[PDB]
């Protein structure tokens, strides 16, 4: 009858992350390694290819679903942020669960598909969204799967912020050198302003690793977003 | 032994209700089971009592103490009886039990500890019984209930428990055996909701809840390649 | 840049753990050495949070002969690293039959 | 009755000045009208008074209480009187 | 700059040292010098301890 939290276990989610990453990583490089001196794949690739930017109108529902879907990915970040950092919330009851494992399934399935559109997979798997990807789902499935939550690497949502100066030009609204500069230097603005804010959170809520977390300081969301905005100022109250 | 309370036939002991914010002095080994009540006591020096070689009871009753050194009982040895009731210590020192090996008895009521570390408590193993009342700690460690291996009585009444993670434990030590030794005895845990309100005596021992399980090899395989 | 804050963090540290000679070393402050260093970024980058601070006569003196030029080092130093980091040419590529 | 206080027949009536801090052990719900007279504790426990279901009145003489809480009072509810004489009460 | 930093260091340790003439010079500030030297150097340098 909503009880409150106790033991405490985050290395599940960070750690499903880094398997995510890194064992892809792995795989690519030892493909690489054994193609090396031996030590229809078009077809789809070129449909994929068309899929991801607006070429169809398929293509375009596709680019504006990504748009609303990360819009909506990083409010429900700032909601869950309003939350404390480490809970445990039955899938069933809250709402807002079923709304992100949503979200983040078409993410994934996005993610599949730009894989498959993609030139150089190498180069592919280390990109800042491809990288966002990884940090992002696996961390909320295993939290639906236990039944538990915590406040994890979810500040990397706001990261979704720098496409979109991409997915405009993709759908043929933004045309003349000043705007489309303008959108980027805003989104790159406002995305890396929100990461540095949310990641501030995460290690100001929580403690030291080293200190048994002792050392915790309650910010709000807002509050280190104000914080982040006197320091890039040099202000500093 | 001491100039103030006058010498007690057979074995030297203190004097009871005595008035006197200095601590007895002339203490030796003939001087045995010291008894101090509504005395004003601010702290114990370290090695307070090494002058006494051996001590049986000692009583801290009404005594204002907000600070204990970490060797203040370096001295006892051997101490068996030592009630810690009453008192206004904010938080023990680690190690400050360490010494007292032997000791067979104490309690713990009314005291505004915030929580206590299970290092500052040491082992204990001989210890008969402890309790909890009306002490202003709300959360207990399990590492304190899992230290002491002989403790059989433990007093929670009059200290309304949190329900949570932090009363696993405990409740489960209360599956162990049964703590209130009459029905007038029982008392009900706090919940952060007003709406919601439960007796302890009626709360289930070892009752499935959230994170009943704190590890698991099973669902480690699985989010480990989800 | 590196040599530079991290010597003037050093004698930042030495001066705040060790008091002034004058007042018999009784005016010292506990500074770990990152503390010293997390200090000097602040003050480099003219933000000055004053969390931490010098607080012993000698440390304010070198502070304030550090303000004058160490922070123009700063000013005219981090925006050229970072253009010098980012100078890359992106079509670099080579095409694939 | 409590432990320490004698037991008056008939009618139970706490024994005046008390001079213990904490409320007295083994509270019954036969047990009415509890005066608690120099109370050195800063705040009052919750669940204090659980043990008595039932009360008529309650007075303090010099207790200082500098706060309470809402489960120290859930014990009560039948009570017509209750006194707070000079107590350090500063936020209800 | 010279002249300056000390002719504002001067002034800034003549007004607090001594008080507010509508407060009867009640509302002060102990400075020494030094202290409203190492002042003026953290203000202009927009530094702001």
């Amino acid at each position: 009858p909503c009880d409150s939290r106790g033991q405490r276990m985050w290395w599940a989610f960070l750690a499903s992350s880094m398997v995510t990453f890194f064992g892809g990583l792995f795989i690519i490089l030892l493909w690489r390694t054994l193609k090396y001196l031996w030590t229809w794949m078009t077809s789809v690739k070129d449909w994929a290819g068309v899929m991801i930017s607006a070429q169809t109108l398929t293509g375009r529902v596709l680019v504006v679903l990504v748009f609303a879907l990360s819009i909506g990915a990083l409010v429900i970040y700032f909601i869950d942020s309003s939350n404390p950092i480490e809970s445990c919330q039955n899938f069933y009851k809250d709402f807002t669960l079923q709304i992100d494992m949503a979200f983040n399934v078409f993410f994934l399935l996005y993610f599949g598909l730009r894989f498959i559109a993609a030139n150089d997979k190498l180069w592919f798997w280390l990109e800042v969204n491809s990288v966002v990807d990884f940090f992002t789902v696996p961390p909320v499935f295993v939290s639906v799967y236990l039944n538990r939550s915590w406040l994890g690497l979810r500040f990397l949502r706001a990261l979704r912020l720098i496409q979109f100066s991409e997915i405009l030009q993709f759908l043929n609204i933004l045309k003349t050198s000043n705007s489309i500069k303008l959108v980027n230097l805003l989104s790159i603005f406002i995305s890396t302003w929100l990461t540095a804010a949310g990641f501030i959170h995460l290690v100001e809520n929580s403690g030291d690793p080293w200190e048994n977390f002792q050392n915790n300081q309650a910010l709000t969301y807002w509050e280190c977003v104000y914080l982040l905005m006197v320091t890039m100022s040099t202000v500093g109250y | 032994c001491p100039e103030v309370c006058t010498c007690v036939p057979g074995g030297l002991a203190s004097c009871s209700a005595l008035s006197l914010p200095a601590v007895p002095p002339g203490l030796s080994l003939r001087l045995r089971a010291l008894l101090l009540d509504h005395n004003r006591v601010r702290a114990l020096p370290p090695g307070a009592f090494a002058g006494a070689g051996a001590l049986q009871r000692l009583d801290l009753r009404e005594n204002g103490l907000h600070s204990v050194h970490v060797r203040a009982f370096w001295g006892l040895g051997a101490l068996q009886l030592l009630d810690l009731s009453a008192n206004q210590l904010e938080a023990l020192a680690p190690g400050t039990f360490a010494p007292l090996r032997a000791l067979r008895n104490l309690s713990l009521a009314g005291n505004r500890l915030a929580r206590l570390e299970p290092a500052a408590l040491g082992a204990l193993p001989l210890l008969r019984s402890l309790s909890l009342q009306d002490n202003e700690l709300a959360a207990l460690a399990p590492g304190l209930l899992g230290r002491l291996p002989a403790l059989d009585a433990l007093h929670l009444r009059g200290n309304p428990w949190g329900c949570g993670c932090a009363l696993r434990p405990l409740c489960a030590w209360l599956r162990r055996h049964p703590l209130p030794a009459s029905e007038a005895e029982t008392v009900l845990c706090v919940w952060p909701g007003r709406l919601t309100l439960s007796p302890l005596t009626a709360f289930s021992d070892a009752a499935f809840s959230h994170c009943a399980q704190p590890l698991a090899l099973r669902d480690l395989a699985v989010v480990y390649t989800l | 840049f590196i040599s530079t804050w991290l010597t003037a963090a050093g004698f930042i540290h030495l001066v705040e753990n060790s008091g002034d000679p004058w007042e018999n070393f009784q005016n010292n402050q506990a500074l770990t050495y990152w503390e010293c260093v997390y200090l000097l970024m602040v003050t480099m980058s003219t933000v000055g949070y004053g969390d931490v601070y010098a607080k012993t006569t000698l440390g304010r003196l070198f502070m304030v002969f550090f303000i004058l030029g160490g922070l123009a080092m700063f000013a005219s130093y981090v925006p050229e690293i970072i253009e010098l980091i980012g100078n890359r040419k992106k079509y670099g590529g080579s095409y694939s039959a």
